[PDB]
């Protein structure tokens, strides 16, 4: 069933809303149940995902209503990141970012065309980082620096567990955004390693590789001189068939994904609280987790302005 | 060696690195270019969070590779 709340152990929403969401991430989910964790890491530690993965089975043995502590669980994500040592207020993709990084370092299981640098270089990353956690998670971006003088085209291929997205309003507005051609020019001209001196290049990104689950990030946020605030644009996504292919480096790469679960933030930078919303992997039907409280919502009301991370999986 | 970084609303900006220049130290650059105090920022690159104390080389970040900017939105 699957409809277990978590209990806040005093401003824990952050990462209540993320666990929910990984809950319900149901290849993660299904990897904790057939515990196939236990068959698999970087240093001698397996306490975190032991503690994350009898959670998630908790999670998924209980009934509604019960309340599941994720004590235990706190305990250990605070000695990866001591930044959670406290009960303060803090940030769910900063959150999500340490906890994937915890759970896949304890389950580690360690002149071309463009096209064949990304391959291997891809091969450099996996030979040091792989896990069933990246499995989901990583994907690849070719990043394209042309040189506006000589017309050298330098490219570049960076792993990535999520994309952070510029509010540009569209979701597919925000990828755009993501991945336009940016034009380096002034006090960012970049070095041109041909020219050998700084000139106006064009950079721009496009996806290599795509993920099984993909995780948008919104940047919410705004740097002024008068104030930092947070952004509260209503940026609009779509339930299905969030399709990307005008964004793959590969014409053809198909690539549409159906979204899953939400984390919702609502206030400013400095204090708020979140909540998630999440589909069912059993069911298909979409519920409200806002720490211990759990209802069923339509998901014609799952897109708000209060969205900050989107889980998206591949069709 | 040349390193990028995507700022909030998506601009880029462009930083002279070496690999064994510290986090912190890149951030002090960001600062100087962007006014965003370090202590706000979170750089995030191949999905983890580039952490003080530790180099760019800690990291694998390679010639040309793009950090990306973010800041926080607390809540709990
Ligand atoms: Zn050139």
């Amino acid at each position: 069933q699957g409809l277990a709340g978590l209990r806040n152990l005093g401003n824990t929403c952050f990462m209540n809303s993320i666990l929910q969401c990984l809950s319900n991430t149901r290849e993660l989910r299904d990897y904790c149940l057939q515990r196939l964790y236990m068959r698999d890491g970087s240093n001698a530690h397996t306490a975190l995902v032991e503690e994350f993965a009898k959670l998630i089975q908790t999670i998924w043995t209980s009934s509604p209503n019960d309340v599941v502590s994720p004590s235990e669980f706190k305990t250990q994500i605070q000695r990866y990141a001591p930044r959670f040592v406290g009960y303060n207020q803090q940030d769910a993709q900063e959150f999500l970012r340490f906890l994937l990084d915890g759970l896949h370092n304890e389950v580690n299981r360690v002149h071309l065309p463009d096209d064949e640098k990304g391959r291997q270089m891809w091969r450099k990353y996996l030979e040091r980082e792989d896990s069933r956690i990246g499995d989901l998670f990583v994907g690849q971006l070719k990043s394209s620096l042309t040189c506006t003088d000589c017309g050298y085209c330098s490219t570049v291929f960076d792993p990535f567990w999520d994309l952070s997205l510029p509010i540009a309003v569209t979701l597919m507005d925000c990828m755009r955004l993501f991945t336009k051609e940016d034009v380096l020019d002034g006090d960012e001209k970049p070095t041109c390693c041909r020219c050998r001196g700084r000139k106006r290049c064009i950079k721009k990104f496009s996806i290599q590789r795509f993920p099984k689950i993909l995780v948008l990030h919104l940047k919410r946020f705004s740097e002024s001189r008068i104030r930092t605030s947070k952004l509260t644009t209503f940026v609009n996504f779509p339930l299905r068939d969030l399709d990307l292919r005008e964004f793959a480096s590969e014409n053809t790469n198909h690539a549409v994904y159906n979204l899953y679960a939400v984390s919702n933030h609502s206030g400013t930078t400095m204090g708020g609280h979140y909540t998630a919303y999440c589909r069912s992997p059993g069911t298909g039907e979409w519920h409200t987790f806002n720490d211990s409280s759990v209802t069923p919502m339509s998901s014609s009301q799952v897109r708000t302005s209060d969205a900050y991370l989107l889980f998206y999986e591949l069709a | 060696m040349q390193i990028f970084v995507k700022t909030l609303t998506g601009k880029t900006i462009t930083l002279e690195v070496e690999p064994s220049d510290t986090i912190e130290n890149v951030k002090a650059k960001i600062q100087d270019k962007e006014g965003i105090p370090p202590d706000q920022q979170r750089l995030i690159f191949a999905g983890k969070q580039l952490e003080d104390g530790r180099t760019l080389s800690d990291y694998n970040i390679q010639k040309e590779s793009t950090l990306h900017l973010v800041l926080r939105l607390r809540g709990g």
